[PDB]
Order: structure tokens, then C-alpha cells, then sequence
DNA sequence: TCATATTATTACGCCAGACAGGG
DNA sequence: CCCTGTCTGGCGTCCTCTCACCTATGA
RNA sequence: UUGAUUUGGUGAGAGG
């Protein structure tokens, strides 16, 4: 469940950053082929990317290594599918 | 029951694309200049976005925002509002050459 | 997708390449059937098809040939809204001249030709004409002709001569007119002279004639020859409920230029003769001046009935314009409106929501929802599912609300806490159920209320509505540093009846062990809510980094603060409740819960608050009666011991003993002296009625009065309005201002009879009045501050400077007013502050100062902290973290984005609700003396006397910090001395006002030089008393022959050589002024401290006149310049004043008007920010003269003084910024190596980055001026003319920047409201770092 | 029905900004 | 020629709800 | 491809 964000503001400690970095985890959720890295409680994807948050395995730098390693992941299954 | 009122989507005006207004013509809230200032003074401004292009004026985002939402996609393309090329259409129809500049 | 909107002016050929089409025809539409005209204003060939994809008439029924148009149609063959961005032009057979650059003030094309208004309107109305290049004649080019001038020269000139009248002899004079040529011959101008008044006359025609060099603006695009129609679909044509057709104004404007253009050339085609076309084109030139912009002209012409009609330029200026309307503020779907309700339940993150309204706002998410199940297939099987409301729908319903936040917003918004964002739980009913804290945010009482619910649709809106907008994460009013979840009124009843105490009670002085066993034994119901009790409590105090220390004690206290103990989390110790608990103790309590156990134990705890509240409010049971409201028992002697004394002051009135002021005076002073007597017996009787016995003799206690609750608590009631149930109801004052001398002395509970209550609804009436009409000024000074700030952005981290305000106590001459914790609390210091012994680093240079350094502050008694403030921020374009300070509702520094400008508008205007609209020196305390700005001498007899006006005597106390000051004039009788120490209420201060010493330095003997009785002094010998004195005459009394004659006093000494000054060889001659009164006569032997002449002698407005800055009436004037000053011609106007300095130039002088008393003499030194008279200070006098800190030390001051006369606290942070947005802009002194103008006033970040990028290099910079505009100058004098267009005037800056061809790097934030993308402030401050970074 | 085209009331209160007048 | 009355323009609060009323002419 | 007119504008009154 959710009432404040607080201590998710803590880990990313700029409060407008929150939601950029919630909104690219909840739009990976939502549409988008993912699955989430905690329990869930019958929560939206927004509680449930602020509850990512909210423990420390989501940030800035964790969605992008995640993005890097999906484009490598896909560079990979280009070059071994075609060659 | 003579003041609740609720809009999702219904009818609009002529000359501008905006809703109606009133409760005998089924039409939503004027989000006005002193509410805009309010989410100005948050950080909303994805929330005033929304606010003012899908949610009220821009004929391409509010279509593409209904079957987002109804596909269960909540994004928004947002575009142009349609009544800021209304003023560029009255202040042009002035003998002003107002544009809009380089990508 | 695009960068910049640029504006310049429209040529004939970019209208020919708008348009579609020429509209001949002014035929509207057929009328009697349904199809338009061919080809008439809404053709068909020139715009498009009125059906999608159809020729209107008949072809193309299909999707396959789109575009096609055969010769019976004569149409397009495109969409439905294609006519919407199509204009059409008129070809105007006579040219017209545009009447936004003929009628602008100043006109465009009034200071372009270099002729005056009145003369261009006469040729262009053909009232006139005006020669072009007429050759070898004796005429010039701008000078004008008449019918006389004409005839005479018609036959005289018959060859080489020209002379036409018009737009198109205008047209011509500015086709003809070398821009480049003229620039060099101004420019020349303005340096071969030295006119004051020309040079400003000459730097504004010379501006405006190479910015139009600059763009590609040409001079004959002013005049309009192809007039641009606005598309149809944007002058709707639709019928209302009947037959006939409800008509736009527009298109009565284009039918008529139609028609009258239509005439023109059809009398051009029959060669009418030169009256009726002058005419006729006449009639075409106000044809289009009316449509353009209607009534800017000779009064406006009308349709139906009397009414003007609505015009181009009225759809864009205004309050219902197309800025202010429809792109500032719109409609919006997904929201809903209803009344408002209470609802006790909620926790405060969520609010009551209807069940109908959520079905209906949320029909998009149960469409997607009810597709995703599988239940129905297609869309409009879903609409029916809805439409019908079937039995499966409502957990559809409960599953799209779950996680999904509303924007609640009332009505008024006025500042950020009136839009919160909760979640919804659903409601059996139809009103809103909103939590009852959350209420004092709002406003929002439950008198009939309506509130607007709105949906985040996307994302990252239901992301910004949980994590920026909810309602939990607002517990902090950004003003300030106060709670806004503050507990409003049935709860702290509650809770003040709870923890309260009583002399007996069930369980008098039993034991308990624990918390849980007193509510046990106040429900089993063997003790009462308050009985004191000693319990066994366990405060878990912190005191260590992080780790809860557990400590049991038995407390001495009651029931109710064991009750309520149970409820107060771990870290608070016990003593936050162990007192009576009013408002301001429930206030601090939360208060202090959130500073230190952080935000969630804070929303848990103000909703156990809540609870308990309400809870034990209503076991109290806490009434109003009748008997409630205790008369005293002495209020019928006190108000016959007032009647015998009106009643002896009107037999002396009888007796003619008194004066009738004294009589008035006498009767307002006993009536509020047995005002005050009646409120301190029914305070009494009130305070402490309740005498109950305990095991004994009695003993008092305070009341459990109801009403008496209901004040000391604080919840609804002060100590005025008891007062009036209960003792008289003070003297009320009639419409005139002045009070009546008969009061109202029944109260409420004894019935006021006829006329009491009539003089009672004068009191009302006019307040009132005054709330009805002071709304519109506190709503408009919102406006006016929030269009000013706009664009201040916190936009880095450090500006890297030293510089910062120096932030002290203010004291107005009382006790310390506001102490130095309010003002630098949270604001990060300057330089690091030396502690008060000696030199000591005791906090660093960079640090934020919160609550603890505020204390060991406190604790070292420090005198006054260099403190960071905005205006001496050094960022370009923003303002940078640390200079800003707390962030003010979060606990850390303001982050990088958070906009600042708009909280801080939003926070100075929203208390203008609130404010009002419409001897010698006593000390108090007892401590040392101390004085500044001093300069002094011992008189004979030992009290030392002072020789400067503007000394600053302050009382400092034992430990550093100042704790009083005063402001002496020059010449008192000082009791006292320097760093001497008194006792308190000693009288330190004499001096007499109505007569000003001329009191000395040395001694000597006094002569009369220049003092001659019978020109320059007159004989008045006295009456009754007989020492005479010779009277000093003015320089307007006497005649011409001795007016010259200047009377002064100068002492020698026993022989009569000149007794000098002690440090110069000057001797000490003092000139008397006028009106002065000779005390000290000749011969007389004088000493230092005696006279030798007697001279006898903002409410909400302020708050308008301070940020707007105008002048008053009566200004204090001021030196320019330091050194000796002298005065000069006597009475041309005014009378001059010459300031020759001692080392520096000589030439500054000012002419004062003389009706004014003037502080300086003859033989007086004076410096810049030093003043000449008195009154109040404009200023612009403080920006030129003192410094910057100086005047918005003294805009936060005298604003302050008004917030704080009201009593609403604010930050001072918000005032700064509102100054630093008003002297944004600047003036050039010297242009430098750059490549400004000499006198070009131009903003101050430009010319900052401009010699700072040149001063990086070799070159020098360039010296600039600050200057202050007012906020609605400054905001409408910006580098954005959407900024400055959505705000005042439009015609104006369209005109300015259409002329000057500006453009609009857009940067703020409602240059992106208006054109609807990311404001670069909040979350868009990434994505706007992002667009500039990619660039 | 289908082109023809504009006249006999006053009663706000500042507050800037531009303009002819005169010592 | 620098003060100066005098005249002209340009502001004047947001949100909502109910009702009625809408150019004359004319061979 | 399965449907339609107030906003426009005035005046008056009301709510917070
Ligand atoms: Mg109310
Ligand atoms: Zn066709
Ligand atoms: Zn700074």
C-alpha cells in the first residue's frame, strides 16, 4: 500500500526526479512486456514502482544498465540470428 | 442534485476546441488561470500538460488519449492546442507575420 | 519541433502567399436555403467544401479523385476543418494605413516621420495634404497643405510639384525614406547636443529607427493594400434554436470593407469627381480602422442595438481575449463539480468521491478495463454496460480507483494548497467528502461550498499527483515555516476539555500503573476525564545518533494527558502534553513531531489527532446556553459612574468652562476606560467563576464555562467577540470615520434596542463593503505578482559569491518586534559568522542554518548574521540554490527546478484578503547605552547635546545583541552619555520639536551679521510678558531692495576676532532661516546646547504602492552628491540648491520647491543617501543613492510592517525575489567597448554577460546603472513578448514587437502554458536541461 | 424578396504619459 | 527654456448556477 | 460507414 513517498524522495534525493524515474519503471510495467522486482499487493504500477523504489533497486542508473544490456541482449540476437 | 456534475467526453464548441461550459450543456470545469499558477508552483508539469493540450484542446491527442486509455496505455502525444493556432490565425488576419521558427 | 515564435510585419507578398483566394463579394451566405456564395466572403474555390471530401454542389461522392474541381462547383476537395486554417485577402482598392501603428502611444509612425499625431490623422482622414519631394519650390517634405495652402500653390507651382493626402501620401513619405541616412543625421544629432529634453526625444526616434534596420520590417508595410480575412471557421456562422442565424460581428466588419471596396472601384471605373472619392476612401480607411480595431477611433460603431461590436483586436485584448480565455486558462474534460461535505473517517491521504461522478469520470478505464476481461467485445457494448449500470460494473469501478489520485481544487484557488491531490474512496451519495484538516487549506468551510475534481489521465500525472500533489505531502504552508494541517476547531475543543484539570473529581490523587488502565478506568466509569493522578508513563527520549532511549517516571498529571499520551509516538517526551493544550499547543506539537520524527509518524499522528478529538469532543458534550454568557455584576455601577462623569462635563459644556474637542476628547476617553473596566469584571467573572470545594475550604480553579472553553482554546472566539456577549460593545463609529460619542452599553444577551443596532449596522455595512470590494485589489495584486516572477527559475547549485544582506532584528522603538531566529532561520549565511567572543569560526561560511544552528545561535547571543539573499543572486537567468535558502515546506535547500517566482507571487498576494483596506524618548527596559551616527559636544551645564540629526541611540544590552533603538534629531538634551548603563524607565532623551536649536560648538560673543530691523528682522515686542525678541522675516515677506540681505548669527570672542571651528579654520556662522524667532539678543555671552533662533514648524494600498512604486506626494529629497551645499535664486518657481563637493566635481544643483521645512543649513556637510527634508522616501532615490541591499531592505521592511500590523506571518525570501524582479533592468552610463547605446536601457543579465564575456578577453567592460521599474512596467518591459502580451495591454507589445521584429527564445514558464508544452520549472526541468543540451 | 449601408446622453478613481503655456 | 495644469488612455477577482432576448426596409 | 447545436453576445438575479 502507499500513503507517502518519503522514503523513496530519500533514495533519489531530488523529488522531481522521483517521478521521471517512476514513470520510465511504471511505463516498463505497464505496456511493456516487464515484470516487476517486488511482490505486489494488488498495487498499481505507480506503488509498485515507487515500492521499487522505496528499497533500493531501482534508479536512474539501474534502468539504464538494464536498457544497455537489452540492447546488447538484441545486438547479440541480430548478429547470431543473421550470422 | 443540482450541482453534481461529472465529464468524461461529450460535446465541445465551434470556434474553439475546447469543452462547454455549464451543467444543461454536459461540459467539464474551466481549469483557470489561478489553478494553472498552483500546479506551476508544484513540479506538475506533466499533470498540466495534460491539463491543457490532451485533456482539453488538441483534437489529435485527445483521440489518440481515448484509445490509449482504452487499449490500457496511459500516455499522451500531446501536439499543439488548436486555440493557440486560433491566435496565430487573429493576430495573422491583423497585418502582423507572426510564425514559428526552425526545428 | 520548434524553437522560437518570431513577429514582423506582414508585406503584400507574405499575404498573398497566406491566402487561398480574393474575397469580392460581401454577399454572406444565401440565406433561404443552406448552401453559401460565388464567389462571395465564405466561397468555395478560395477556401474549401463544407462536407468532407465532397463537392459541395455536386461530384466526388467516394474516396478515390480528392481534388478535382470541375467548372460547375468552382470548390476544393478537402477535410472539414481545412477552412479553418485558410484565410482569404481583400484587395483594398485605396490604401489604409494600420491603426495599431498609427494609434499606439507612442504612434509608430508618429515618431517615425517625425510628425505629430493630430497633423497625420488630419491628412489621413482627408482633412489635409502633405507635400512628397516637390522639387525647386519653397516648401518643405514633412510640413503639411491645406485647401488654401493648395489652391494658392496650384496655381503657383503648376509643374514639378507634388502634393498628395492619404495612407498613400503617407505610404510614400515612409517608402521614401532613407532608414541608414537618418540613423547617421539622429546619431549626429544627439551628439552635437545638449537639450535634456531632446536628447530623450532624439535616443527614442533613433531606437526605433535602426531596430527597424536591423530586422527585415520595411516602412510602407505600415499601411495596409492586401487586408487579410480571418478563416470562417474561426468567425462561426451557426443558427441558435429558431430559423435564423445569430451573425459573428466580424462578419459585419468584412461586409462592409467589402461593400465600401466594391463602391471604390466601381466610382474609380465612372470617374466620379475628387469629393466623392475623398469619400469613399475616407469611409474605406475607418471601414478598416473599425474592423482592425474597433473604437480606437471616434465612437464605435454598432449593430444591435446600441452595443459596439467585437473586433479583431477585442479578440485578442481583455479579460475574455484569447490569452486570459482560452490559453491560459480552458475547459477540461474528465472533471466534475459538486458541494462539499464533511466526512470524519478519511484518513488525510483520501477523500469521498460519488459513486455516479466516478462512474462517469472514469468511463475510459472501465471501457479498457471491461474490454480486457472479455465480457463484451466491441465499444459500444461497453458504452450499453454503462449506460445501463449492470451489476458487474462497480468492481470494474473499485478496481480502476484503487491507486489513482484526484485533484480536489476549490473555487478560489489563491495559492498552491487549494489543489491537492487524494484518493478516492467511493461515496453513497452526491457530495464530496473531504477531510476536515485539509479544510484550513482550502478555506473551505461547509457553508454550501462547491469543489472541482479533476483526473490524472497519463502516467506521469498520476505519478506527480502522488508524489509533488498529495495531500499527506503538504503539511507545511510554503509562506512559511507553519503547519497548514493544523487542527481546526472541534478538535482542539476536544482536546482542551481533555487534558485539563479539575480541583476534585472521581479519582482525586489515585495511582495508576500505566496509560491503558486511565482510559480503562475513564470508560468503566470510576474516574473522570480530568483528575489528577500520578501515572507511571514511558517517554521514549533519542538522545543518542539514532537510537531510542527508553525512560519510565510516574508523572504527576491527569487522565485525559495519560488518554492522550496513548496516542503520541515514541520520541516526544511527555511534557508536549502535560499542559492545557489551546492551538498554539497543538500547533507546536506538531510542529515539533515533525521536526523530529520526520513526515510519517506526523500523518498518523495529526489523524490520531483527529480522532481523539472529535471522539472525546463529543463524549464532552461541550454546549451553549444562555446562562453561559455570565453578566458581571459591576456593569450597570461602572456604567452609572460614566454617567455622572458624561453628565459633570456637560454642565461644565453648560458653563462654557471646556472646549467642544476637550469635551469630545473627555467623553471617548471615560468611555473606553469603562469599556476596558467592563471587559476586565466580565474576564474575571469569566476567567475564574468556578469555586469548588475539595475536601474543604474552597479554592478557585479556571472555568469550565463553555464559551469560556471555547475562547482559551482558541478553537472559535478571542477575547472581542466574548467580550461583546457579555460587557458592552465599545463605542462604534459612524461612516465618517469619526466615532460617536454615545456607545452601544448592551451586549447581546441584554437586547439592544432601536438605535444601538442602527449605529451597529453602520459598523457592519462598512465592513462589508469593504471585504466585497477589497477582493478585486487582492485578486488583481496576485495577478500583477505572479506575471512578474513568471520566468525565476532555481536553475543552479552556487552563484560562487560573497555577497548577501545583512539580516538583524528589526525594532521599531518597543520591545524587539521580530526576533533575529524568524529571520535567517533556514537561509544560508554570506560569510561565515564570528562568534560574539572573539574571532571565532563558530558556524562556516556555506551552511544552512535550521533549527539546531538557530539555536546554538541563540544560545551565543549573536547580534546579526550576513545572510544570502536572492537579490544578490549572481546566476543569469535564475536563481541559484543556496541563494534562495530552505525550502519552505520540505525540510532540506530548495531543489534544482522547484519554481520559486510563482510560490513566492502566490504567497505575498494571497494575504491580501486579510489586511486592511481602508515629546522625548521613554526607555523601557534596563541596560547600556550606545550610539551611531554621532557627532557631539558637552553643553555648560553637562548633558551632552549633538550636533548631527540622523544619530541612531541604541540600547544594547548586557550580552551584545541590540535590543533597542531610537532615532534622536539634532540638538536634544541627552541625559545620558556613551556606553553608560541605566535603569529601567530613567528619561535618557529631551528636546523640544516646535523650536529648532541652532545650538553651537564653542563660545564667544554674538553678533548680528546681516540682521538689520526694518528690511531683513522685525520689531515684535511681546504682549503679554514684555522680553522682547526680534523676529526674523523669510526671504518672500520683505521687498526686492533688501531681499538679498541673508541674516545670520557668527560667534567671536571678548575682542571680536572670529572664534574658529575646532579643525578647520572656518569660523562658525549660522544663517538664520526663515520664520525664525530670535531667542538670545545681542551682547549675550552663549555655550554649546543653547538656541539662538525659534523656528516653529496603509493597508493593502501600501502593499500596491510599495511593489508597484510609485512616488508619494511630498517625497523626501536627498543629495546627489557629498560637500558643502549653499541655496540660489529666490523664487523662479522654486528655490535652487548648490552642492559643490569637496574633492569631486562642483556642477550637481536641484531646484526645491520651497513650501517644504528643510533640515540643512548653510554651513552643513552632506553625502549621498543623506536627506535634505523629511516625509517619505521614493525608491528610485534608494536604488541611485545608497545601494541595491538598501532598497530591498527597505521594500521587505515597510512590507513587513503591513503583513505584521494584520498579523500573518511571511518568509522574506518571497519579498526579495518580488524586488529582484522589479530592478531586473538597467542603464547604460558609459557604452564602453561594447556595442550599446549611451543612454539604452537594457536588462541587466544581458549587459552582465555581455562585459563578461568581454572582460574575460582584453577589453574593459562596460559601467552599468540599476534602475527599479515597477511590476506591471517590469513585467510588461520583458525580452518575451507572449510574457508581456498575455499580461496588460496587448496592442501595445504586439505593436512594439511587431515594429521592432522581436523574437521569442521562449524560456518560462507561461511562454509554455500558452503554447502548450513541458513548463521548463517542475518536472520539465530535466527535459528542458535535455532540449539544451541537444542544441 | 433582396440588396441599402449608419443617428437624437451625462453620475468612477487613480495613475501614468504626453502636450501647450509661461517666468 | 524648465515646471505645469490639462487632457487622454488604461487598468480595476476568481470559479459556478438560474432565467429572458435577439435590424428595418418593401416596391 | 451507426446521431446532433449551445457557446457567440447582452441584461437581470443568485452562491462561495
Ligand atoms: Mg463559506
Ligand atoms: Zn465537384
Ligand atoms: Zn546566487
Amino acid at each position: 500500500a502507499r500513503v507517502t513517498v518519503q522514503d523513496a524522495v530519500e533514495k533519489i534525493g531530488n523529488r522531481f526526479d522521483l517521478v521521471l524515474v517512476a514513470a520510465r519503471r511504471a511505463r516498463q510495467m505497464q505496456v511493456g512486456g516487464k515484470d516487476p522486482l517486488v511482490p505486489e499487493e494488488n498495487d498499481k504500477t505507480t506503488v509498485i514502482a515507487l515500492r521499487e523504489i522505496e528499497e533500493g533497486l531501482i534508479n536512474n542508473q539501474i534502468l539504464d544498465v538494464r536498457e544497455r544490456q537489452e540492447q546488447q541482449e538484441q545486438e547479440a540476437a541480430e548478429l547470431q540470428a543473421v550470422t | 442534485d443540482d450541482k453534481m456534475h461529472a465529464r468524461s467526453t461529450g460535446s465541445y464548441s465551434l470556434v474553439t476546441q475546447q469543452p462547454l461550459g455549464g451543467k444543461a450543456q454536459f461540459g467539464g470545469q474551466r481549469f483557470g488561470e489561478m489553478e494553472v499558477w498552483a500546479l506551476e508552483a508544484y513540479g506538475a508539469a506533466y499533470t498540466l500538460q495534460e491539463m491543457l493540450t490532451v485533456k482539453s484542446d488538441d483534437v489529435n491527442g485527445r483521440t489518440k488519449m481515448y484509445k490509449n486509455i482504452v487499449d490500457g496505455n496511459h500516455q499522451m502525444e500531446p501536439g499543439m492546442p488548436e486555440s493557440f493556432n486560433v491566435l496565430l490565425k487573429e493576430i495573422r488576419s491583423l497585418g502582423i507575420n507572426i510564425e514559428l521558427e526552425d526545428e | 519541433e520548434f524553437d522560437a515564435i518570431k513577429i514582423a510585419l506582414a508585406s503584400p507578398d507574405m499575404i498573398r502567399s497566406w491566402s487561398f483566394g480574393e474575397v469580392k463579394k460581401p454577399e454572406t451566405i444565401n440565406y433561404r436555403t443552406f448552401k453559401p456564395e460565388r464567389d462571395g466572403l465564405f466561397c468555395a474555390r478560395i477556401f474549401g467544401p463544407v462536407k468532407d471530401y465532397e463537392c459541395l454542389c455536386g461530384k466526388y461522392k467516394r474516396l478515390k479523385h480528392r481534388g478535382v474541381i470541375c467548372e460547375k462547383c468552382g470548390v476544393e476537395v478537402t477535410q472539414t476543418k481545412v477552412r479553418r486554417e485558410r484565410m482569404g485577402h481583400i484587395e483594398l482598392a485605396s490604401p489604409t494605413a494600420h491603426i495599431w501603428f498609427l494609434k499606439s502611444l507612442p504612434s509608430r509612425i508618429g515618431l517615425l516621420l517625425d510628425m505629430p499625431l493630430r497633423d497625420i490623422e488630419r491628412v489621413l482622414y482627408f482633412e489635409s495634404y502633405v507635400v512628397i519631394e516637390g522639387g525647386m519650390t519653397n516648401l518643405e517634405r514633412q510640413q503639411i497643405l491645406t485647401e488654401e495652402q493648395y489652391l494658392d500653390a496650384l496655381e503657383e507651382f503648376g509643374d514639378e510639384f507634388d502634393a498628395k493626402m492619404g495612407a498613400e501620401a503617407i505610404q510614400a513619405l515612409l517608402k521614401s525614406m532613407d532608414l541608414e541616412q537618418e540613423c547617421e543625421q539622429l546619431r549626429e544629432e544627439l551628439n552635437e547636443t545638449n537639450s535634456e529634453t531632446k536628447r530623450k526625444k532624439l535616443t527614442k526616434r533613433i531606437k526605433l529607427l535602426e531596430a527597424f534596420v536591423q530586422s527585415g520590417n520595411k516602412p510602407e508595410w505600415m499601411i495596409l493594400t492586401v487586408l487579410p480575412v480571418l478563416p470562417p471557421d474561426l468567425r462561426p456562422l451557426v443558427p441558435l434554436d429558431g430559423g435564423r442565424f445569430a451573425t459573428s460581428d466580424l462578419n459585419d466588419l468584412y461586409r462592409r470593407v467589402i461593400n465600401r471596396n466594391n463602391r471604390l472601384k466601381r466610382l474609380l471605373d465612372l470617374a466620379a469627381p475628387d469629393i466623392i472619392v475623398r469619400n469613399e476612401k475616407r469611409m474605406l480607411q475607418e471601414a478598416v480602422d473599425a474592423l482592425l480595431d474597433n473604437g480606437r477611433r471616434g465612437r464605435a460603431i454598432t449593430g444591435s442595438n446600441k452595443r459596439p461590436l467585437k473586433s479583431l483586436a477585442d479578440m485578442i485584448k481583455g479579460k475574455q481575449g484569447r490569452f486570459r480565455q482560452n490559453l491560459l486558462g480552458k475547459r477540461v474534460d474528465y472533471s466534475g463539480r459538486s458541494v462539499i461535505t464533511v466526512g470524519p473517517y478519511l484518513r488525510l491521504h483520501q477523500c469521498g468521491l460519488p459513486k455516479k461522478m466516478a462512474l462517469e469520470l472514469f468511463k475510459p478505464f472501465i471501457y479498457g478495463k471491461l474490454e480486457l476481461r472479455g465480457l463484451a467485445t466491441t465499444i459500444k457494448a461497453a458504452k450499453k454496460m454503462v449506460e445501463r449500470e449492470e451489476a458487474v460494473v462497480w468492481d470494474i469501478l473499485d478496481e480502476v480507483i484503487r491507486e489513482h489520485p484526484v485533484l480536489l481544487n476549490r473555487a478560489p484557488t489563491l495559492h498552491r494548497l487549494g489543489i491537492q491531490a487524494f484518493e478516492p474512496v467511493l461515496i453513497e451519495g452526491k457530495a464530496i467528502q473531504l477531510h476536515p484538516l485539509v479544510c484550513a487549506a482550502y478555506n473551505a468551510d461547509f457553508d454550501g461550498d462547491q469543489m472541482a475534481v479533476h483526473v490524472p489521465l497519463t502516467l506521469e500525472a498520476q505519478l506527480e499527483a502522488r508524489a509533488l500533489m498529495m495531500s499527506t505531502n503538504n503539511i507545511l504552508s510554503p509562506a512559511n515555516g507553519e503547519p497548514i494541517i493544523v487542527p481546526s476547531q472541534d478538535v482542539v475543543l476536544g482536546l482542551y476539555y481533555m487534558t485539563r484539570d479539575c480541583v476534585n473529581a472521581k479519582g482525586e490523587g489515585m495511582v495508576l500503573t500505566g496509560p491503558k488502565e486511565a482510559e480503562r478506568l475513564y470508560r468503566s466509569g470510576l474516574a473522570s476525564l480530568h483528575a489528577r493522578v500520578k501515572v507511571r508513563i514511558t517517554e521514549y527520549e533519542k538522545d543518542a545518533n539514532g537510537e531510542l532511549v527508553a525512560k519510565t517516571s510516574l508523572k504527576d498529571t491527569t487522565v485525559g494527558r495519560a488518554i492522550l499520551w496513548m496516542i503520541v509516538p515514541k520520541g516526544l517526551p511527555y511534557s508536549i502534553v502535560n499542559q492545557a493544550l489551546g492551538k498554539k499547543a497543538i500547533s507546536k506539537m506538531l510542529n515539533t513531531c515533525y521536526r523530529i520524527l520526520g513526515l510519517k509518524p506526523t500523518v498518523i499522528f495529526a489523524d490520531q489527532i483527529m480522532y481523539t478529538g472529535f471522539a472525546y469532543a463529543a463524549r464532552s458534550g461541550a454546549s451553549v446556553g444562555i446562562d453561559d454568557m455570565v453578566i458581571p455584576e459591576k456593569k450597570h455601577e461602572i456604567i452609572s459612574e460614566a454617567e455622572a462623569e458624561v453628565a459633570e462635563i456637560q454642565e461644565q459644556f453648560q458653563s462654557g468652562l471646556v472646549t467642544a474637542g476637550e469635551r469630545y476628547n473627555k467623553v471617548i476617553d471615560i468611555w473606553a476606560a469603562a469599556n476596558d473596566r467592563v471587559s476586565k469584571a466580565m474576564m474575571d467573572n469569566l476567567q475564574t467563576e468556578t469555586v469548588i470545594n475539595r475536601d474543604g475550604q474552597e479554592e478557585k480553579q479556571v472555568s469550565f464555562n463553555s464559551i469560556y472553553m471555547m475562547a482559551d482554546s482558541g478553537a472559535r472566539g478571542s477575547a472581542a467577540q466574548i467580550r461583546q456577549l457579555a460587557g458592552m460593545r465599545g463605542l462604534m463609529a459612524k461612516p465618517d470615520g469619526s466615532i460617536i460619542e454615545t456607545p452601544i452599553t448592551a451586549n447581546f444577551r441584554e437586547g439592544l434596542n432601536v438605535l444601538q443596532y442602527f449605529i451597529s449596522t453602520h459598523g457592519a455595512r462598512k465592513g462589508l463593503a469593504d471585504t466585497a470590494l477589497k477582493t478585486a485589489n487582492s485578486g488583481y495584486l496576485t495577478r500583477r505578482l505572479v506575471d512578474v516572477a513568471q520566468d525565476l527559475v532555481v536553475t543552479e547549485d552556487d552563484c560562487g559569491t560573497h555577497e548577501g544582506i545583512m539580516m538583524t532584528p528589526v525594532i521599531e522603538g518597543g520591545d524587539v518586534k521580530e526576533p533575529l531566529r524568524d529571520r535567517v532561520l533556514g537561509r544560508v549565511t554570506a560569510e561565515d559568522v564570528l562568534k560574539p567572543g572573539t574571532a571565532d569560526i563558530l558556524v562556516p561560511r556555506n551552511t544552512l542554518l535550521h533549527e539546531q544552528w538557530c539555536d546554538l545561535l541563540e544560545e551565543n547571543s549573536v547580534d546579526a548574521v550576513k545572510v544570502r539573499s536572492v537579490v544578490s543572486c549572481d546566476t543569469d537567468f535564475g536563481v541559484c540554490a543556496h541563494c534562495y535558502g530552505r525550502d519552505l515546506a520540505r525540510g532540506h535547500i530548495i531543489n534544482k527546478g522547484e519554481a520559486i517566482g510563482v510560490i513566492a507571487a502566490q504567497s505575498i498576494g494571497e494575504p491580501g484578503t486579510q489586511l486592511t483596506m481602508r515629546s522625548s524618548i521613554q526607555v523601557k527596559n534596563k541596560g547600556s547605552i550606545k550610539l551611531s551616527n554621532v557627532k557631539s559636544v558637552v553643553n555648560s551645564s553637562g548633558k551632552l547635546v549633538i550636533t548631527s540629526r540622523n544619530t541612531e541611540l541604541k540600547l544594547i544590552d548586557e550580552f551584545g545583541r541590540t535590543k533597542e533603538s531610537y532615532k534622536v534629531p539634532y540638538g536634544a538634551v541627552l541625559a545620558k552619555g556613551d556606553g553608560e548603563q541605566v535603569a529601567g524607565g530613567e528619561t535618557v532623551a529631551n528636546w523640544d520639536p516646535h523650536t529648532m536649536p541652532v545650538i553651537t560648538e564653542v563660545s564667544g560673543f554674538v553678533r548680528f551679521t546681516d540682521m538689520i530691523d526694518g528690511q531683513t528682522i522685525t520689531r515684535q515686542t511681546d504682549e503679554l510678558t514684555g522680553l522682547s525678541s526680534l523676529v526674523v522675516l523669510d526671504s518672500a515677506e520683505r521687498t526686492a531692495g533688501g531681499k538679498d540681505l541673508r541674516p545670520a548669527l557668527k560667534i567671536v570672542d571678548a575682542q571680536g576676532n572670529d572664534v574658529l571651528i575646532p579643525g578647520t579654520d572656518m569660523p562658525a556662522q549660522y544663517f538664520l532661516p526663515g520664520k525664525a524667532i530670535v531667542q538670545l539678543e545681542d551682547g549675550v555671552q552663549i555655550s554649546s546646547g543653547d538656541t539662538l533662533a525659534r523656528i516653529p514648524q496603509g493597508g493593502l494600498p501600501r502593499v500596491a504602492d510599495l511593489f508597484e512604486a510609485r512616488r508619494p506626494k511630498e517625497p523626501a529629497i536627498l543629495a546627489e552628491i557629498s560637500g558643502i551645499v549653499s541655496f540660489g535664486k529666490e523664487t523662479k518657481g522654486k528655490r535652487r540648491l548648490v552642492i559643490t563637493p569637496v574633492d569631486g566635481s562642483d556642477p550637481y544643483e536641484e531646484m526645491i520647491p520651497k513650501w517644504r521645512q528643510l533640515n540643512v543649513f548653510e554651513g552643513e556637510r552632506v553625502e549621498r543617501g543623506d536627506v535634505i527634508s523629511d516625509g517619505p522616501e521614493a525608491p528610485h532615490d534608494i536604488l541611485r543613492l545608497r545601494g541595491v541591499h538598501a532598497v530591498t531592505r527597505y521594500i521587505v521592511n515597510e512590507v513587513q510592517d503591513v503583513y505584521r500590523l494584520q498579523g500573518v506571518k511571511i518568509n522574506d525570501k518571497h519579498i526579495e525575489v518580488i524586488v529582484r524582479q522589479m530592478l531586473r533592468k538597467a542603464t547604460i552610463v558609459n557604452a564602453g567597448s561594447s556595442d550599446f547605446l549611451e543612454g539604452e536601457q537594457v536588462e541587466y543579465s544581458r549587459v552582465k554577460i555581455a562585459n563578461r564575456e568581454l572582460e574575460a578577453n582584453g577589453k574593459v567592460g562596460a559601467t552599468y546603472s540599476r534602475d527599479l521599474l515597477g511590476i506591471t512596467k517590469a513585467s510588461l518591459a520583458t525580452e518575451s513578448f507572449i510574457s508581456a502580451a498575455s499580461f496588460q495591454e496587448t496592442t501595445r507589445v504586439l505593436t512594439e514587437a511587431a515594429v521592432a521584429g522581436k523574437r521569442d527564445e521562449l524560456r518560462g514558464l507561461k511562454e509554455n502554458v500558452i503554447v502548450g508544452r513541458l513548463i521548463p520549472a517542475g518536472t520539465g526541468y530535466a527535459y528542458h536541461q535535455d532540449r539544451m543540451r541537444r542544441r
